[PDB]
RNA sequence: AGGGGAUCGAAGAUGAUCAGAUACCGUCGUAGUCUUAACCAUAAACUAUGCCGACUAGGGAUCGGGUGGUGUUUUUUUAAUGACCCACUCGGCACCUUACGAGAAAUCAAAGUCUUUGGGUUCUGGGGGGAGUAUGGUCGCAAGGCUGAAACUUAAAGGAAUUG
RNA sequence: GCGGUAAUUCCAGCUCCAAUAGCGUAUAUUAAAGUUGUUGCAGUUAAAAAGCUCGUAGUUGAACUUUGGGCCCGGUUGGCCGGUCGGAUUUCCAACGGGGCCUUUCCUUCUGGCUAACCUUGAGUCCUUGUGGCUCUUGGCGAACCAGGACUUUUACUUUGAAAAAAUUAGAGUGUUCAAAGCAGGCGUAUUGCUCGAAUAUAUUAGCAUGGAAUAAUAGAAUAGGACG
RNA sequence: GGAUAGUGGCCUACCAUGGUUUCAACGGGUAACGGGGAAUAAGGGUUCGAUUCCGGAGAGGGAGCCUGAGAAACGGCUACCA
C-alpha cells in the first residue's frame, strides 16, 4: 500500500460490528439530518461535518442513525459540490505547489512532487469520469485549475 | 495397506507421534517414548504398567516437547490444572 | 513467480517472449539467418569438390610436434579457397596439383579438429576413387 | 449519415417498380414497400414511417439477409451510411495452454431506419456483397446510447 | 503454542493487541457527559476530538485537540456513555 | 495487492501443518474457500473449521489433524477438457490410488473422483493429499 | 556564456630518486574546484540482491507516534507542565541468537514456505573470446549516450569452499 | 589425449571385441536438454534486476446476492440369495449417479392446438387379513412441443451431439508357409453352392447443435427520464 | 451508369473524406506452393512436408486472343523480349 511512496502505514479507523444503536444515543434520524444539512449550507465538506458532528454531539457514525452517507444526504438535498471533495482537494494542493514552483524555479523536488500530485489527480479523475459522475473528457488543466477552486 | 485379498503384506507400520501424528521413522534418533507410570492406592505404582506417549525428534527439537506432553497428559486426567487451552 | 506472466490470457506475451530468447539459442540463430547458405565454404551442402592449388605442409598446435601435410582447394561450385587435411600415413603422395578431390567437413560441426589449426575439412576422394581404397590398393589412381 | 434532402442526387430516387399514379388522388403521395427480413428481427418502424430511399436497406430494399448472424461494438460512424465493428475474441494457443485478446473490424451498411452511434452494440446479418469491403448490414441495435442522457449540468 | 484457542483469546492478550489485530476489530475510544459547572447541562463529547469542542451557550472552551485523546480543560467531570 | 484468496488460505494451512501447528486462522474468507475447505474435510484432510464473522469479509479457523503433507492450488485456473483430467492428477498427485485434485465445474466444486462419477468438468483449481 | 577564482590542484615545468623514472616523494602552478543561465545522463549510481500481497521463529537495544501507571525527579502549597522509569501497541534504521527451512558453498527471516515444482506482475542471462567491437538509426556543441551484430577462434573461461 | 628407443593410442603380424548382408564417414535435425524452461530454468558472489521515481499500452485485480430443509420417480454396477434347464428377474441390503416436486422461488409471453401425467373417480378388484395392481369414461396438471402474434442485457468455460475423404496412425477379424503386407477368405454334395467379412477409434482450433449455472467478466434504479397495471 | 455469366471501386462520372495500425498495421526476408501428413516415442514439445491423395499455380519470360459448353489453353494462334 502507499500509492505513490514507500509507506506501509496500517491504520484507519476501527469501525464498530454494531451496524446500529448507540440506544444511549437520542435525537432521531430526523435530529441530524437538520443537523446535516445547515453545516454544508454553512460550506463544511462532509468530512468535516463528520468530525464536527462526531465531537461536540453524539453522531459515532452518520449512516448508522441515517441510513445513508454523508455526501449522499446533501446530493439529495441539493448540496453537492461541481466535482468530489477529495479531486476537489487534490486540484487545491497542485495548486498551491505550482504556485510555488513557480517562484522557486530553482526547487526540483517540488517540479517532483507536482508530478505525483498530478498524476494521482488524472487517475481520480478517470475512475469518476468512468462512473458518470463526471463528464466524459472532463480534464484537469494546469492552465484552468487556479479557475477550478479560487 | 493390504492387498488383492486380506493379506497384510509391507512390513513395519510406524509409530506416530502423540502430538502431531506424523510418523515416527527410523533414523528419527532424536523422537522420544515417554512411560507415565499406573499408579494405585496410598503411593504404589504398578510396575509393567505404563500410559504411554510418544513425541517425533521434529517436535522435541522445536522445544514443544515439555508444553505439548503437559496437554497430553493433563487431558488424560494426570495433570490437575497445569496447562490451558487459552493465551 | 520471480519473472513470467502466470496470467490465463498471458500467452501473447508468453509467446513473444520466447521468439526474442530463442535468438540467445547458437543453432537456432544459425538456422534462421541462414549462416549456412551465407558463410560456410560447402554450400551447406554435405560435402563438395574443389581443385587442388599447392601443398602444403601444416605444423602442428601444442604441446604437439609434427607437420600435418594438407591441400589447398578451390571449390568448384565457388571459387570459395579453403585449405583440407590429407588422413593416414602417406596419401599426400596420393593427390598432386590441379587434382580433383571431394572434401567433407571434419565432424565438429564447423570448427577445426585437433592440432590441426585452420583446417576444418579432409580429403575422402582425388582423381575420381576413394583416398581409403588408393591407402590400401584396392584400386589405383585414374591415367590423368 | 443521410438526414434531409432526401432526393438530393442527381438521379431521381425512387423505390423500383413502385408506381405511384397521378390520377388517383391519394393521401399518402407516396406508396411505399416494404419486407420482412426474418429470423424474428423486428422491421423498425422508422424504415415503414421513413421516406429516405436507401437500396441496401434490409427492410426498404433490395438485399437478402443470409449467412452469418453476427453482433459487434461500434467503433467508426463516420462514414455516410455504412459503420465499421470491433469484433473481439480471445485467441487459445495450446503450447501455453492461454490465450491472448485478439480483434477484426468489419465494415457493414447502414439503413437510416436505425440511428447508431460509436459504442453502441449492434447486431449485423450478412448479405451479398454490398461494396469493395462491406458483407453485413445492420439488423438491430442492442446497446442504446451508454447512459449519455444522465450526463448534464450541475445539481 | 502448537495448540491453543484461537477462537476464545483470552480478554488481556486479547485487550494489549491492536485495535486492528483484535479477533473481530472495533474501536478502543469512547463518548462522554461532560459539565464544567458554571452551568448545568452536560455536552457530549469524543475522547478524541481534533475540534476543540466548544461548549453549549457559554463559549468557554472545554477540550484541546492532540496527539490521540482530548486534553479537557480545568475543572471538569466526565463518564464513559 | 490481494490477488487469489484462495492461495493465500491454502499456504497458510500447509505452512501450520509443517511447522506442526493444529489450527490456523485464515483471512480472510469466501465462498470459494469454504467449499474448498468442505473438500478436503469430506476425506478427512482436517478437522472442523469455523466461520468467525467480522462484519467484513470473515475469518476462518481451522483444525489440523496431521493428516495433511500438502493442500496446494493451481494460480490460474485453466480450462481441463474430462480428458485431460488424468494429464492433471498425474503430474501432481503422489500416486493413482488416493490424494484427489479439487475443481470447480458447472455443477459444483468438487474433487476430480465426484467429478468423474458425475460426468462434468471446467476449470482446476487446487489439491490435497 | 557570465561572475568568482582563498584553497587544493588532471596539464605543463622543475628538485630529487632510478639502469631508466615520462611516475611514486618535494616545488611552481594552467584548467578545474565555487556560483548563475544552459548542456551532458554516466559511477563498484552497491544491499553487486525488482515491486505489491500472504505465511513461517526467538532476543535485547534504539528512532517517531499513541495508550495505559494512587512510577521516579523538578517544589511552591500540592498540582499543571517537562525530562526520566516500567508495560503494551503501530510504523522506521539496524544488530543479536537460532534454524523448522534454503544453498555449490560462503551465507541467508529471506537467498525460507520448489521434482510434495502455479498469489500478481516488470526486467535481464543462456560456454569463453571476438566485443560493447562493425554497421544502420537516434540524441549531443563536443566528449560521448541509447539501440547493437557477424565472420573467425577456442576446451575451457568462471563460482564457493579445502589442503598446501 | 598418444608418438622425443621397453608406444596398452601410430605402421603391421598374432590374438580379441561390437554390429553383421551389411558396417564406416560427412552434413542436417530429433532425443539426451529442466542448456529456451506453459508443464519446467537461472539472475547476492558463476552469464543476468534498468541510477531513480512517475506512467500509457499489456497482463493482473478483496469480500458479499437461493442457501438449508422436506417429498417423489426411474435408472447402473455390486452383494447375499437362483426361480432355472454358463446367465436370468423380483423383493432384502447397501454405493454411486439422473430426473422432477414443495418450501415467498419465470417456466419470456399471451391467444388454441396435445394432452403424458393425478389432487382426480367411475365402477370393482386378479389376489398374500391390503393402497402390493393395470386396464378403465363425465367436474379437475401444462409447457412435452405444435404455429401465429408480441419481446428477449451481454460473454468466456465445460458437457454431449451432428457435419464430417481416402491412404497414413491406433486398432478388430483373417495362419500372406513366416513376416513387411494384402483385404481377404472360409465351408461343402469339391457334378452346375453354401457362407463370415471389407470393423472401431482419433479427427483437438473455428463454425454449428444441446445439457449445465460453480469459476470470471458484462449490463440494471440515484437530478428517478425507474418497475409492474 | 457502364461493363460481366452475374455481385462488387470491377471500371467511369459526380460528390464526400474516409480505410489499417503496439490486439504489430505498412515494409523487409523466406535456401515458402498450402493441406492430408513425416521424423523424434514419459508427458508438454521440437523439426520437417519439392515428392504416390486433395486444392492451387505454371508450361523459356511477359501480354494478347481465336475456337468453344468450359481455355486467357501453350504438345492453339498473334506480338514483343531472350
Ligand atoms: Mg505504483
Ligand atoms: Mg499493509
Ligand atoms: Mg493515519
Ligand atoms: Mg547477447
Ligand atoms: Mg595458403
Ligand atoms: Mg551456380
Ligand atoms: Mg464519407
Ligand atoms: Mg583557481
Ligand atoms: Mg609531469
Ligand atoms: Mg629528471
Ligand atoms: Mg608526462
Ligand atoms: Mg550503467
Ligand atoms: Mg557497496
Ligand atoms: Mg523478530
Ligand atoms: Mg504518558
Ligand atoms: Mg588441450
Ligand atoms: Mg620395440
Ligand atoms: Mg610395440
Ligand atoms: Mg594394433
Ligand atoms: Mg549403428
Ligand atoms: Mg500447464
Ligand atoms: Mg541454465
Ligand atoms: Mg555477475
Ligand atoms: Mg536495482
Ligand atoms: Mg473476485
Ligand atoms: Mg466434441
Ligand atoms: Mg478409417
Ligand atoms: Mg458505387
Ligand atoms: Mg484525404
Ligand atoms: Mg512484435
Ligand atoms: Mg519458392
Ligand atoms: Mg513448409
Ligand atoms: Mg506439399
Ligand atoms: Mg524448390
Ligand atoms: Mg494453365
Ligand atoms: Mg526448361
Ligand atoms: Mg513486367
Ligand atoms: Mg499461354
Ligand atoms: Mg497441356
Ligand atoms: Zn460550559
Amino acid at each position: 500500500g502507499r500509492m505513490h511512496s514507500a509507506g506501509k502505514g496500517i491504520s484507519s479507523s476501527a469501525i464498530p460490528y454494531s451496524r446500529n444503536a448507540p440506544a444511549w444515543f437520542k435525537l432521531s434520524s430526523e435530529s441530524v439530518i437538520e443537523q446535516i444539512v445547515k453545516y454544508a449550507r454553512k460550506g463544511l465538506t462532509p468530512s468535516q461535518i463528520g468530525v464536527l458532528l462526531r465531537d461536540a454531539h453524539g453522531v459515532t457514525q452518520a449512516r448508522v442513525i441515517t441510513g445513508n452517507k454523508i455526501m449522499r444526504i446533501l446530493k439529495s438535498n441539493g448540496l453537492a459540490p461541481e466535482i468530489p471533495e477529495d479531486l476537489y482537494y487534490l486540484i487545491k494542493k497542485a495548486v498551491s505547489v505550482r504556485k510555488h514552483l513557480e517562484r522557486n524555479r530553482k526547487d526540483k523536488d517540488a517540479k517532483f512532487r507536482l508530478i505525483l500530485i498530478e498524476s494521482r489527480i488524472h487517475r481520480l479523475a478517470r475512475y469518476y469520469r468512468t462512473v458518470a459522475v463526471l463528464p466524459p473528457n472532463w480534464k484537469y488543466e494546469s492552465a484552468t485549475a487556479s479557475a477550478l477552486v479560487n | 495397506m493390504e492387498n488383492d485379498k486380506g493379506q497384510l503384506v509391507e512390513l513395519y507400520v510406524p509409530r506416530k507421534c502423540s502430538a502431531t501424528n506424523r510418523i515416527i521413522k527410523a533414523d528419527d534418533h532424536a523422537s522420544v517414548q515417554i512411560n507415565v507410570a499406573k499408579v494405585d492406592e496410598e503411593g504404589r505404582a504398578i510396575p509393567g504398567e505404563y500410559v504411554t506417549y510418544a513425541l517425533s525428534g521434529y517436535v522435541r527439537s522445536r522445544g514443544e516437547s515439555d508444553d505439548s506432553l503437559n496437554r497430553l497428559a493433563q487431558n488424560d486426567g494426570l495433570l490437575k490444572n497445569v496447562w490451558s487451552y487459552s493465551r | 513467480g520471480k519473472g513470467k506472466p502466470r496470467g490465463l490470457n498471458s500467452a501473447r506475451k508468453l509467446r513473444v517472449h520466447r521468439r526474442n530468447n530463442r535468438w540467445a539459442e547458437n543453432n537456432y540463430k544459425k538456422r534462421l539467418l541462414g549462416t549456412a547458405f551465407k558463410s560456410s565454404p560447402f554450400g551447406g551442402s554435405s560435402h563438395a569438390k574443389g581443385i587442388v592449388l599447392e601443398k602444403l605442409g601444416i605444423e602442428s598446435k601444442q604441446p604437439n610436434s609434427a607437420i600435418r601435410k594438407c591441400v589447398r582447394v578451390q571449390l568448384i561450385k565457388n571459387g570459395k579457397k579453403v585449405t583440407a587435411f590429407v588422413p593416414n600415413d602417406g596419401c599426400l603422395n596420393f593427390v598432386d596439383e590441379n587434382d580433383e578431390v571431394l572434401l567433407a567437413g571434419f565432424g565438429r560441426k564447423g570448427k577445426a579438429k585437433g592440432d590441426i589449426p585452420g583446417v576444418r575439412f579432409k580429403v575422402v576422394k582425388v582423381s575420381g576413387v576413394s583416398l581409403l581404397a588408393l591407402w590400401k590398393e584396392k584400386k589405383e589412381k585414374p591415367r590423368s | 449519415s443521410t438526414e434531409l434532402t432526401v432526393q438530393s442526387e442527381r438521379a431521381f430516387q425512387k423505390q423500383p417498380h413502385i408506381f405511384n399514379n397521378p390520377k388517383v388522388k391519394t393521401s399518402k403521395r407516396t406508396k411505399r414497400w416494404y419486407k420482412n427480413a426474418g429470423l424474428g428481427f423486428k422491421t423498425p418502424k422508422t424504415a415503414i414511417e421513413g421516406s429516405y430511399i436507401d437500396k441496401k436497406c434490409p427492410f426498404t430494399g433490395l438485399v437478402s439477409i443470409r449467412g452469418k448472424i453476427l453482433t459487434g461494438t461500434v467503433v467508426s460512424t463516420k462514414m455516410h451510411r455504412t459503420i465499421v465493428i470491433r469484433r473481439a475474441y480471445l485467441h487459445y494457443i495450446p503450447k501455453y495452454n492461454r490465450y491472448e485478446k485478439r480483434h477484426k473490424n468489419v465494415p457493414v451498411h447502414v439503413s437510416p431506419a436505425f440511428r447508431v452511434q460509436v459504442g453502441d452494440i449492434v447486431t449485423v446479418g450478412q448479405c451479398r456483397p454490398i461494396s469493395k469491403t462491406v458483407r453485413f448490414n445492420v439488423v438491430k441495435v442492442s446497446a442504446a446510447a451508454a447512459k449519455a442522457n444522465k450526463q448534464f449540468a450541475k445539481f | 503454542v502448537l495448540v491453543q484457542d484461537l477462537l476464545h483469546p483470552t480478554a488481556a492478550s486479547e485487550a494489549r493487541k491492536h485495535k486492528l489485530k483484535t479477533l473481530v476489530q472495533g474501536p478502543r475510544s469512547y463518548f462522554l457527559d461532560v459539565k464544567c459547572p458554571g452551568c448545568l447541562n452536560i455536552t457530549t463529547v469524543f475522547s478524541h476530538a481534533q475540534t476543540a469542542v466548544t461548549c453549549e451557550s457559554c463559549s468557554t472552551i472545554l477540550c484541546t485537540p492532540t496527539g490521540g485523546k482530548a486534553k479537557l480543560s480545568e475543572g471538569t467531570s466526565f463518564r464513559r456513555k | 495487492t490481494r490477488s487469489s484468496v484462495l492461495a493465500d488460505a491454502l499456504n497458510a494451512i500447509n505452512n501450520a501443518e509443517k511447522t506442526g501447528k493444529r489450527q490456523v486462522l485464515i483471512r480472510p474468507s469466501s465462498k470459494v474457500i469454504i467449499k474448498f475447505l468442505q473438500v478436503m474435510q469430506k476425506h478427512g484432510y482436517i478437522g472442523e473449521f469455523e466461520y468467525i464473522d467480522d462484519h467484513r469479509s470473515g475469518k476462518i479457523v481451522v483444525q489440523l489433524n496431521g493428516r495433511l503433507n500438502k493442500c496446494g492450488v493451481i494460480s490460474p485456473r485453466f480450462n481441463v477438457k474430462i480428458g485431460d483430467i488424468e494429464k492433471w492428477t498425474a503430474n501432481l498427485l503422489p500416486a493413482r490410488q488416493f490424494g484427489y485434485v479439487i475443481l470447480t465445474t458447472s455443477a459444483g466444486i468438487m474433487d476430480h473422483e465426484e467429478a468423474r462419477r458425475k460426468h462434468v468438468s471446467g476449470k482446476i483449481l487446487g489439491f490435497v493429499y
